RNA sequence: CCGAUAACGAACGAGACUCUGGCAUGCUAACUAGUUACGCGACCCCCGAGCGGUCGGCGUCCCCCAACUUCUUAGAGGGACAAGUGGCGUUCAGCCACCCGAGAUUGAGCAAUAACAGGUCUGUGAUGCCCUUAGAUGUCCGGGGCUGCACGCGCGCUACACUGACUGGCUCAGCGUGUGCCUACCCUACGCCGGCAGGCGCGGGUAACCCGUUGAACCCCAUUCGUGAUGGGGAUCGGGGAUUGCAAUUAUUCCCCAUGAACGAGGAAUUCCCAGUAAGUGCGGGUCAUAAGCUUGCGUUGAUUAAGUCCCUGCCCUUUGUACACACCGCC
C-alpha cells in the first residue's frame, strides 16, 4: 500500500500540481484498522475557495 | 398657475414595511391608504403620526399634498414607515423646489428630535438556528 | 382571605350611601366603588353609568378596560 | 411645549438632588409627545440614560410571560394611570413619578460570595444608574403583585404605587423593600 | 365637503349601518340565526340579537374597499382563532353558509351582484347609500 | 337603572334535581344544571324570549316553569335535532335530550350495557382504564397514586 | 451623634472588585471639600463625572 | 478591538510602498484606485484593507524612517 | 501582529473566502411588478367650487394607441478601510471617545495535525468473517404487536386568570409550496346544499401569469364576565355526523351537543440568553391516502439587567511537582 501510494503521489507532482494528499484506511496489516496519510505540497481545507481548488475522489 | 411636473415620491421603510409618500403642490392635505391620518386604527400610537406636523407646523404643509401607500410589514412598522415617508418627502420637496437653506432649517429640528424620521432602522431580523427554537435561544438540555 | 361575597344587587342600606358621597371623590372608578361598597363590580359599572346619566359625575377616558370617573367641578 | 399625552409638559418638573440629574430624562431635549420609540437606546453601556424615563417605565412594565412584546397595552395602561394620578393629586404626573423614583431607589446594597453574614457580607453602595433601574423595577413589580387575583386593574395599581412612593408612608412595596435592603445592608456593614 | 366611507371611522360606520338595516325591514333573515355560531372555531353565540344586521353591514363596507369577494374571501376575512384546548391554537375560517346567506340576502336589498368574473361586488345603487350614511355619521361624530 | 333587589328574589332556585345561584346571571346560572351546558342554555333563553341582562333570582315562577318545559321538550319547540345529547337513542331510537340525574343513570345503563356485552370499551371501563385509545405509559397516575 | 447623608463626585475608575466583577472601585472627591478625597466600592455602572450617594464617611480602601 | 491586520495584508503594503512610492499619497480613495492596476487583489474587501494600511504607513513615512 | 530573537525560510488552521442583511431617487431594465398623468365611468359634495374626494372599476403591447422605475424584482457595479480629529501607547503594533456616514462587531457556511475501541453491518447491488437457506432468518398474504400500565426520568403543549376569557367591529406579513417516468396521490378560485366537518357543478394554475393585493395570529376598539377552582382551565367520558382508505375496534382525523379533573405560580435542583435578543404570536416545508403538541425556516409585537469576572463549572499559554502514561474515573 505504501509502495503504490509513493508512485501515485510522485506521479501527481510529476504532472504538475501545487500539492496532494492521499489517505488510505481500513484493515491494513492486522485486525486493528489503521490510516496512512501521505501529504505533500500545499493543501488548504477552509473557506469557500476549497470548493474549486481541490479534486476529491 | 396649474403647473405640472411638481411631484417627488420619497420612500420610508421600517421592519420590512416599505412606505411610498407622494408629495405634490396644492392644498395642505394628508392621506394614507385613501384615508385621513386621524382616521386610523392605532389611536394608542396616533401621536407618532402627528409628530412631524406638530414639530413643523401646518404653515409649511399649506402648499403640500401628501398621499401615502404602504404595502408591507406589520402595524407599528407601517406607522414608522409612514412618518419617515412624510418627513423625507417634505425635506426632498424643499431640497429641489426651494433653496436648501430652507431644507436645512427644517431638517435640523427633525433630526434633533428623532433620528428615525430621516434615518432608517437597519435592524431587520435574524435567522433561527437548528440548536433551539429561536435565532439565539437553544433547546433546553438535560444530563440525567 | 377566603372570599369577597360581594353583593350583586343593591340593598337600600348601601343605595343611600351610593346617592350621598359616592360621587364625592375624584378617583371614582368601578373597582374602587366595588371594594368600598362591597358590591360586585359589574353592578358597580352598570350603576356608575346611571350616575353618568344623572350628570353629576364627569368622565375622562371611556376605555373598554380602564374607565375613569370623577366628581363635579367644585370651587 | 411637548405635551406628553396632550398635556403634562416637561418644563415644570425637576429633580431634587444632583445625583439623579444626569440620568433622569425629563429634559426639554429629551421630551417626547409619546412614550414609544424603537430608538436603539440599549446599543451601548450608558446609552440608555438619555432614553426618556417614561419610555423606560413603559419597557419595564411588561413581564411575566403574558406581557413580553405587548407595548400597546402597556402605553394605554400607563397613560390611563397618568390621568388617574393627575386627578387624585392635582399636579404633574411626571413630577409625581420623579419624586417616586428619588424616594424609592435604595442608596446602598450588599454582595459577597463566600460565607455571607446574613444574606450577603459586605455592604456596598449603589450607582445612580442602579438607583434608577431598581426604582422602576420595584414600582412595576408592586403593581403586578397587587392586581394578581382581585378586581383592581393595573392602571390603578401603578397609580397608588407612585402615590405612596413619591411621598413615603411605609405602605408602598417599593419603599417596603427599600427599608429591608437598607436595614440588612447596615447590618452587613 | 365630500364624503367617502374611507374618511370616517369604520367601527362607527358599521354601527350606523347595522341600525339602518334594522329599521329597513327588507333584509331576509333565516330561522336559525338565533341558534348556530358564526364560525366553526367560535365557542359561543354572539351577544347581539342583530348580529345578522351587523355582519351584513360590515361586508357591505368590505365590498366597498375591494370587490370580487366570494364565500372563500368572506370566510377568510371573518376567520378567527381556534384555541383547541390543550392543542396549540390554529387560525380557522368562519362559517361558509352564514356568509353565503348574507351575501345572497343582499340581492333582496339590491346592492350586490356577481361580477363578470367570479365573486360579487356592490351596485352603484348600494354605493349611493354607503356614502350617504358616511356623511351623516361624520357630521354626528364631528358635532 | 340597576335598581335594588326585588322582594321575591330567591338567592337560590330549585330546578328539577339541582339548585342554581340567583346571584349570577341567568345565562350562565342554568348551566349549573347537570346536562345543561353553555350553548344549550343560551339558545333556550332566546327561545323563551326572556331578558338576558337580568340575574337568575328575579325570574318569575311562570318564567321558570316555561323555560323548564322548553328545555325538557326540545323537539316541539324548534330546538335542532343535532342539538341534543341522546340523539338516535341506543335504547329506543328517539331523539331525546336529558338534563337531570336521569342523564347519570342513563349513562350508567349504557355503561353496564357495554360491560354486559363485554365489549372492549366496556371491559376497559370495568377495569377503570382508558377507552379512547390514549397511552397509559406516563399519564393517569394521579388516579392511581 | 449621627452623620447625615452626603454626596461625592467620582474622579476616576480604578478597577473592578468582588471576585466576580459585580462591583467597581472608584476614587471620589467630596462635595463639601474639594481637597477631601477617598476611594469606595460601588455596585453597578459608574463612569467619570457622575456623583453618587454616600451613607457613611469611611468604610474601606484597599489597593488592588 | 479585533481589527489587527494580517501578515498577508501588511506584507503587500510594504511591497508596494517601496516599489511605487511616487504614485501614492495620503488619500485612501486615491490609493485604493492606484492599487487596482499594479496589484491584482481578488477581493473588494481586501483591496481597501491594503490601501487602508498604505495610508497608515504613508502618514508615518513622512515623519520617520520606516524599515521599508 | 509589532518586536526582540540560533535561527532562516516556509505550510495548514485563524484570518482570508462565499452567501445572507443593512444605503445606493447612480446604470440596465420590465402586460408573469407596478407607479404617476390623462380619458371613460361609479358614488358623495352640491349653497358652489370642479385639477373637489375616493375606487384593487375600465383603459392608454386590445402594437403605435402616455411616460417612468421612486417603491417591486435582479444584474453590472459602488460603498467602510480604524478613513478623519483628539487622547493613550516603545509613539510601533495597536486601544478608547467623537463628527460625517445606511453601515464604525449583521448573521451564518466552510473549517488544521492527531485521536476516540464514541454511532451507524437496521441507508445501500458499501463490506470481511460467522449464521441461515425450502418445515427458510429469503420472500408473500391474513391477524396481532410496536400504543400495551401499581412507578421513575427527559423533550415539550395547555394552563393557573381582569397586564384575562367571551362576543362583535377595525385591521397590518414573509419564508415557501402546488397536478407525479417508476407510482395511483396536486394547490385551489366561483357558485349552490348543509349549522359544521363536509358534498356537487364548474374554472385557473407545470406558476412574479391561478389560489393571492397570501384580507394570519398577536394586537387595537366597544359589550358581558367580577376574584369564585367563576364564563379562567378543559382533562376524562357518553351520544350523534362526516371525511381518507381494502380496512377507523385498541377510539386515524375533523364537527356538534353533553360532565367539568387537577391546577390558586410550584420544595432539593437546574436550562437558555446581550438587540430585533428573549418572550408572546401565528404562518410555511419535512413527515402525509388521513393528519403535528415534533422538527426545519419565515413573519408580527418587542423589553430588563451586563459592556465585567474567575466565585462555581471549564478552556488556552508559561513556570512548577509527580511514585501518573489504560495518563487522577491514575496510582497506591
Ligand atoms: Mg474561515
Ligand atoms: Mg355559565
Amino acid at each position: 500500500v505504501r509502495r503504490a501510494c509513493y508512485g501515485v503521489l510522485r506521479f501527481i507532482m510529476e504532472s504538475g500540481a501545487k500539492g496532494c494528499e492521499v489517505v488510505v484506511s481500513g484493515k491494513l496489516r492486522g485486525q486493528r484498522a489503521k490510516s496512512m496519510k501521505f501529504v505533500d505540497g500545499l493543501m488548504i481545507h477552509s473557506g469557500d475557495p476549497v470548493n474549486y481548488y481541490v479534486d476529491t475522489a | 398657475s396649474k403647473g405640472p411636473l411638481q411631484s417627488v415620491q420619497v420612500f420610508g421603510r421600517k421592519k420590512t414595511a416599505t412606505a411610498v409618500a407622494h408629495c405634490k403642490r396644492g392644498n395642505g392635505l394628508i392621506k394614507v391608504n385613501g384615508r385621513p391620518l386621524e382616521m386610523i386604527e392605532p389611536r394608542t400610537l396616533q401621536y407618532k403620526l402627528l409628530e412631524p406636523v406638530l414639530l413643523l407646523g401646518k404653515e409649511r404643509f399649506a402648499g403640500v399634498d401628501i398621499r401615502v401607500r404602504v404595502k408591507g410589514g406589520g402595524h407599528v412598522a407601517q406607522i414608522y414607515a409612514i412618518r419617515q415617508s412624510i418627513s423625507k418627502a417634505l425635506v426632498a420637496y424643499y431640497q429641489k423646489y426651494v433653496d436648501e437653506a430652507s431644507k436645512k432649517e427644517i431638517k435640523d429640528i427633525l433630526i434633533q428630535y428623532d433620528r428615525t424620521l430621516l434615518v432608517a432602522d437597519p435592524r431587520r431580523c435574524e435567522s433561527k438556528k437548528f440548536g433551539g427554537p429561536g435565532a439565539r435561544a437553544r433547546y433546553q438540555k438535560s444530563y440525567r | 382571605r377566603d372570599k369577597l361575597n360581594n353583593l350583586v344587587l343593591f340593598d337600600k342600606a348601601t343605595y343611600d350611601k351610593l346617592c350621598k358621597e359616592v360621587p364625592n371623590y375624584k378617583l371614582i372608578t368601578p373597582a374602587v366603588v366595588s371594594e368600598r361598597l362591597k358590591i360586585r363590580g359589574s353592578l358597580a359599572r352598570a350603576a356608575l353609568q346611571e350616575l353618568l346619566s344623572k350628570g353629576l359625575i364627569k368622565l375622562v377616558s371611556k376605555h373598554r378596560a380602564q374607565v375613569i370617573y370623577t366628581r363635579n367641578t367644585k370651587g | 411645549d411637548i405635551k406628553l399625552f396632550g398635556k403634562w409638559s416637561t418644563d415644570d418638573v425637576q429633580i431634587n438632588d444632583i445625583s439623579l440629574q444626569d440620568y433622569i430624562a425629563v429634559k426639554e431635549k429629551y421630551a417626547k409627545y409619546l412614550p414609544h420609540s424603537a430608538g436603539r437606546y440599549a446599543a451601548k453601556r450608558f446609552r440608555k440614560a438619555q432614553c426618556p424615563i417614561v419610555e423606560r417605565l413603559t419597557n419595564s412594565m411588561m413581564m411575566h410571560g403574558r406581557n413580553n412584546g405587548k407595548k400597546l397595552m402597556t402605553v394605554r395602561i400607563v397613560k390611563h394611570a397618568f390621568e388617574i394620578i393627575h386627578l387624585l393629586t392635582g399636579e404633574n404626573p411626571l413630577q409625581v413619578l420623579v419624586n417616586a423614583i428619588i424616594n424609592s431607589g435604595p442608596r446602598e446594597d450588599s454582595t459577597r460570595i463566600g460565607r455571607a453574614g446574613t444574606v450577603r457580607r459586605q455592604a456596598v453602595d449603589v450607582s445612580p444608574l442602579r438607583r434608577v433601574n431598581q426604582a422602576i423595577w420595584l414600582l412595576c413589580t408592586g403593581a403586578r403583585e397587587a392586581a394578581f387575583r382581585n378586581i383592581k386593574t393595573i392602571a390603578e395599581c401603578l397609580a397608588d404605587e407612585l402615590i405612596n412612593a413619591a411621598k413615603g408612608s411605609s405602605n408602598s412595596y417599593a419603599i417596603k423593600k427599600k427599608d429591608e435592603l437598607e436595614r440588612v445592608a447596615k447590618s452587613n456593614r | 365637503p365630500g364624503v367617502t366611507v374611507k374618511d370616517v371611522n369604520q367601527q362607527e360606520f358599521v354601527r350606523a349601518l347595522a341600525a339602518f338595516l334594522k329599521k329597513s325591514g327588507k333584509l331576509k333573515v333565516p330561522e336559525w340565526v338565533d341558534t348556530v355560531k358564526l364560525a366553526k372555531h367560535k365557542e359561543l353565540a354572539p351577544y347581539d340579537e342583530n348580529w345578522f344586521y351587523t355582519r351584513a353591514a360590515s361586508t357591505a363596507r368590505h365590498l366597498y374597499l375591494r370587490g370580487g369577494a366570494g364565500v372563500g374571501s368572506m370566510t377568510k376575512i371573518y376567520g378567527g382563532r381556534q384555541r383547541n384546548g390543550v392543542m396549540p391554537s390554529h387560525f380557522s375560517r368562519g362559517s361558509k353558509s352564514v356568509a353565503r346567506r348574507v351575501l345572497q340576502a343582499l340581492e333582496g336589498l339590491k346592492m350586490v351582484e356577481k361580477d363578470q368574473d367570479g365573486g360579487r361586488k356592490l351596485t352603484p345603487q348600494g354605493q349611493r347609500d354607503l356614502d350617504r350614511i358616511a356623511g351623516q355619521v361624520a357630521a354626528a361624530n364631528k358635532k | 337603572m340597576s335598581l335594588v333587589i326585588p322582594e321575591k328574589f330567591q338567592h337560590i332556585l330549585r330546578v328539577l334535581n339541582t339548585n342554581i345561584d340567583g346571584r349570577r346571571k341567568i345565562a350562565f346560572a342554568i348551566t349549573a344544571i347537570k346536562g345543561v351546558g353553555r350553548r344549550y342554555a343560551h339558545v333556550v333563553l332566546r327561545k323563551a324570549d326572556i331578558d338576558l341582562t337580568k340575574r337568575a333570582g328575579e325570574l318569575t315562577e311562570d318564567e321558570v316553569e316555561r323555560v323548564i318545559t322548553i328545555m325538557q321538550n326540545p323537539r316541539q319547540y324548534k330546538i335542532p335535532d343535532w342539538f341534543l345529547n341522546r340523539q338516535k337513542d341506543v335504547k329506543d331510537g328517539k331523539y331525546s335530550q336529558v338534563l337531570a340525574n336521569g342523564l347519570d343513570n342513563k349513562l350508567r345503563e349504557d355503561l353496564e350495557r357495554l360491560k354486559k356485552i363485554r365489549a372492549h370499551r366496556g371491559l376497559r371501563h370495568f377495569w377503570g382504564l382508558r377507552v379512547r385509545g390514549q397511552h397509559t405509559k406516563t399519564t393517569g397516575r394521579r388516579g392511581r397514586t | 451623634r449621627v452623620q447625615p447623608i452626603k454626596l461625592a463626585r467620582v474622579t476616576k475608575v480604578l478597577g473592578r472588585t468582588g471576585s466576580q466583577g459585580q462591583c467597581t472601585q472608584v476614587r471620589v472627591e467630596f462635595m463639601d471639600d474639594t481637597s477631601r478625597s477617598i476611594i469606595r466600592n460601588v455596585k453597578g455602572p459608574v463612569r467619570e463625572g457622575d456623583v453618587l450617594t454616600l451613607l457613611e464617611s469611611e468604610r474601606e480602601a484597599r489597593r488592588l | 478591538m479585533g481589527r489587527v491586520r494580517t501578515k498577508t495584508v501588511k506584507k503587500a503594503a510594504r511591497v508596494i510602498i517601496e516599489k511605487y512610492y511616487t504614485r501614492l499619497g495620503n488619500d485612501f480613495h486615491t490609493n485604493k484606485r492606484v492599487c487596482e492596476e499594479i496589484a491584482i487583489i481578488p477581493s473588494k474587501k481586501l483591496r481597501n484593507k491594503i490601501a487602508g494600511y498604505v495610508t497608515h504607513l504613508m502618514k508615518r513615512i513622512q515623519r520617520g524612517p520606516v524599515r521599508g
